[PDB]
């Protein structure tokens, strides 16, 4: 009784590990507070530029505190 | 056209991400080591090579983060830092 | 309301569900009371066994047990016939648990490294990833994707798709320093009991530090979402309030079954007791203290509350000397 | 070699272009110079010396090239011109750096590929990572490859759904 009808839907999402993974690691901090080194002035006392990453296993953590182990 | 800026966007960033992990995954084997080297290395550490420019910026961010400081009294001359 | 079966049972006609009044309240106490053997375990080829832990397989189709050698042993649940045979690690095996799905297990050891692994169950008994700080490994109890390790005080989880850490959660000052510390998830995979340590999965701070009662036994969780047992003492792990303590529980390595009425355990100090004890989930009031007169490794129950499975030590408890076989009792 | 790769105004065509010189010089050598090893060794060091002069532009034109064969949408309908056009067009993959380009751009027309309308070949969508792992490492395409294996996760999925509904 109408013009136009669906019949089929192929709906698309995105799909994270929140998994209280609001947290990091090495850290322990959730992800959108400040990396420790950030809570203070010890990296940085720009705390506003202390950003959050993605890996490739659905979960997220702080840019810093885990980019810093790469020279360990 | 849209979708074009946006991957175009994306391949900066990841450029900007692998010239801060690099440098900081520089130094350690070479201990002593300078600006001309440090390009020449990340030439060939980087997927894509890095100008002076942007890799000016980031060494002295990376001085002030403590992954490496400037010795021999030369502001091209830099010292892997532990 | 009567105490006696018959009385209860006839009660049924009128009074539906089991008659009387407390039902599996009362109930549990006359079938977990009376424990009997009925097969045992042993490896293939060998004199005497060397087994230090257990776990029935996702589909119950087997036995899954560990040496002091750290192999893996797979048992044909109904015959007591050895099926298969792999390496874990190199020392004796403190913990083995399958997921649900049956996809993969979980091992660890308690010395050889790597200390936590994970091995394929599927097709091919290979590894996914080699964690050399984890002491204990185990499942969460929703969503078993996450695996939680222990590190002495420290709690490690991570993602079995790769194994990759995601989430750490400690504190050496609130940390009780349990001898035996099992980092564990709660039902509902928000909080983590982490050497007596109450931890928030949603922040990484502690939410709540419990009093160490112990040395040996950091605690588990109840099935109910509301009780966690330190040892001995019952905390609300809503308001980490203390509701009861029950000294039955002490030195018992209690967990629960399927449907969360029923919890067991061996007893702890070759540091193991000589018996092991059943219990109602209701309140953790004990039920018996089954007098097997072996020292008990380890123990696992099945999902159908049918026969518990106990590693005992037939032999002297020495280093050598030693026959630690698994014997099964029917409930 | 470098007028081609020197001007963006004829991008379109610069891959192919770059291709067609390359065959060109080796054909060269090969009928007439007898495969002599100074030619041949040399020809792949000016290519490789020219052929990255831009900011990697040839990565985004291969990354396009690549799939707009593959397209479903006006396919060339056959995995013999699929897998022709691909390994050739990705030949020029391993003379450039930046490689990220072609990632970039490549898994934004993949996800189209995987979403919405089909592929012209999963066999040459497949041919297509085999060849970016080579010269790269396996790392490059762990994303891209890891796209394909959600789709056939997500056939599983929602079956099951459907049995649940």
């Amino acid at each position: 009784k109408k013009r136009f009808e669906v019949k089929k839907w192929n709906a698309v999402a995105l799909w994270a590990w929140d998994i209280v993974v609001d947290n990091c690691a090495i850290c322990r901090n959730h992800i959108m507070d400040l990396c420790i080194e950030c809570q203070a002035n010890q990296a940085s006392a720009t705390s506003e530029e202390c950003t959050v990453a993605w890996g490739v296993c659905n979960h997220a953590f702080h840019f810093h505190c885990i980019s810093r182990w790469l020279k360990t | 056209v849209e979708e074009q800026v946006s991957t175009t966007e994306r391949v900066f960033q990841d450029r900007q991400y692998q010239i801060d992990a690099a440098i900081v995954r520089i130094m350690k084997m070479r201990k002593t080591l300078g600006h001309n080297l440090l390009v020449s290395e990340l030439y060939n550490q980087l997927k894509f090579p890095v100008k002076p420019g942007d890799l000016k910026k980031r060494i002295e961010s990376l001085i002030d983060r403590d992954y490496m400081e400037r010795d021999k009294d030369n502001p091209n001359q830099y010292h892997y830092v532990a | 309301a009567p105490i006696n079966f018959t009385s209860r049972l006839n009660r049924r006609a009128s009074f539906p569900k089991y008659g009387g009044v407390d039902g599996g309240c009362f109930d549990r106490h006359l079938i977990f009371s009376r424990f009997r053997p009925i097969s045992v375990f042993r490896e293939a080829n060998e004199d005497e066994s060397g087994f230090t832990c257990c776990a029935f397989s996702a589909r119950e189709r087997f036995l899954m047990l560990g040496t002091c050698t750290g192999q893996l042993k797979l048992y044909n649940v109904f015959s007591g016939q050895e099926e298969a045979s792999y390496n874990c690690h190199n020392s004796a095996i403190t913990h083995l648990e399958p997921s649900r799905d049956g996809s993969l297990l979980l091992t660890s050891a308690t010395w050889s490294q790597p200390l936590s692994a994970l091995w394929g169950m599927k097709s091919v008994f290979d590894m996914k990833h080699s964690f050399t700080e984890d002491h204990y490994v185990e499942f969460s109890k929703h969503s078993q994707d996450r695996v939680i390790g222990t590190k002495g005080d420290i709690a490690h989880i991570y993602d079995i798709q790769t194994g990759n850490k995601l989430l750490t959660l400690f504190n050496p000052d609130l940390a009780n320093n349990y001898k035996r510390n099992c980092a564990t998830f709660n039902p509902t995979d928000d909080l983590v009991l982490n050497d007596g340590v109450l931890w928030d999965v949603r922040s990484a701070q502690a939410i709540h530090k419990f009093d160490k009662f112990n040395m040996n036994i950091s605690g588990v969780f109840h099935p109910n979402g509301l009780e966690v047992i330190i040892n001995t003492e019952i905390w609300d792990l809503r308001t980490f309030h203390l509701l009861h303590t029950v000294p039955a529980l002490d030195q018992c390595r209690v967990v629960f079954n399927h449907t969360g009425t029923v919890m067991y355990g061996a007893m702890l100090q070759s540091p193991f007791g000589s018996s092991f004890r059943t219990f109602n989930a209701t309140d953790y009031k004990p039920i018996a203290t089954i007098d097997v007169k072996r020292n008990i490794f380890d123990l696992c129950t099945d999902t159908k509350d049918c026969y518990l499975a106990v590693i005992e030590n037939q032999g002297s408890m020495d280093a050598l000397n030693m026959d630690t076989v698994c014997r099964l009792y029917e409930v | 070699g470098t007028a081609i790769v020197i001007n963006p105004e004829k991008d379109k065509d610069m891959v192919q272009d770059l291709l067609d010189f390359k065959d060109k010089v080796d054909h060269v050598i090969e009928v007439c110079f007898q495969k002599n090893e100074r030619f041949v060794n040399l020809m792949k060091e000016s290519f490789e010396t020219f052929i990255n002069k831009r900011p990697n532009k040839p990565a985004e034109l291969i990354a396009k090239h690549v799939d707009s064969k593959l397209r479903a949408g006006n396919k060339e309908a056959t995995d013999e011109e699929l897998e022709r056009t691909l390994d050739k067009i990705m030949i020029l993959f391993r003379f450039i750096h930046g490689k990220d380009v072609f990632e970039a751009f490549y898994k934004k027309d993949l996800a189209k590929r995987l979403l919405v309308g089909k592929s012209a070949s999963v066999d040459a969508e497949k041919s297509m990572l085999s060849k970016l792992k080579h010269e790269c490492g396996a790392a490059f395409t762990s994303k891209l490859e890891g796209m394909f294996k959600d789709m056939e996760l997500s056939k599983d999925i929602m079956v099951h759904f459907k049995q649940h509904m």
